[PDB]
């Protein structure tokens, strides 16, 4: 055998899904994972939307392309160049992490949240906490299992608020990932 | 797949 790298599909109608599976079957060279993981190198969107799988792809520096790249890859009979079809306009961070991952010295880990405090992610947050903690780690940030260690809290938090802590929304994390820019914390405050 |  099975090709190691994996090709994931998001916002992808079923009629389009079968086409992809079948271009992978004829052209070989990939394995299809249901979710972006360690092996994923390419992510294909049917409709450019910010799904869990597009966020994660941006964190890993994967190619994030339009369904077009498959159509033409089929018409030609080989995996063509990815660059012409990656969704720069919708996710301006993708092209940055993509290039950054391919010129990486050692293995690739984002540096985005590296100069940030330790964050605690609440379990009752949406998206799910497991994937949203993963996002923060993949991007450079460090997460804590208990709030007392964290200087930043993320998501629904009922407990006594803390003056030495900034309590923010999830979209602060997500928007910083999409813009490849640590957004201003003062306009992502969760109250 | 939920958007975010």
């Amino acid at each position: 055998k099975k090709p190691t790298r994996t090709l994931v599909m998001t916002s992808m109608p079923s009629e389009k899904q079968n086409v992809v599976i079948q271009v992978v079957d004829k052209l070989k060279g990939f394995s299809i994972a249901p979710d972006v993981c360690e092996t994923t190198t390419h992510v294909l969107s049917g409709k450019p939307l910010r799904t869990l799988n597009v966020l994660l792809g941006i964190a890993r520096g994967c190619w994030v392309l339009s369904y077009d790249w498959v159509l033409w890859s089929l018409e030609l009979g080989h995996w063509i160049s990815e660059e012409p079809f990656e969704l720069s306009h919708h996710f301006p961070a993708a092209p940055l992490c993509r290039s950054e991952c391919h010129l990486s010295a050692g293995p690739y880990r984002g540096t985005l949240f590296a100069d940030q405090p330790v964050m605690f992610v609440s379990p009752a947050s949406s998206p799910p906490v497991a994937k949203l903690c993963e996002l923060v780690h993949l991007c450079g940030g460090r997460v804590s299992q208990v709030p007392r260690q964290a200087s930043i809290v993320i998501g629904p938090y009922s407990g006594k608020k803390k003056a030495t802590v900034k309590y923010l929304s999830e979209k602060w994390v997500l928007d910083s990932i999409t813009q490849h820019k640590v957004c201003a914390p003062e306009n992502y405050l969760l109250s | 797949s939920d958007e975010f």
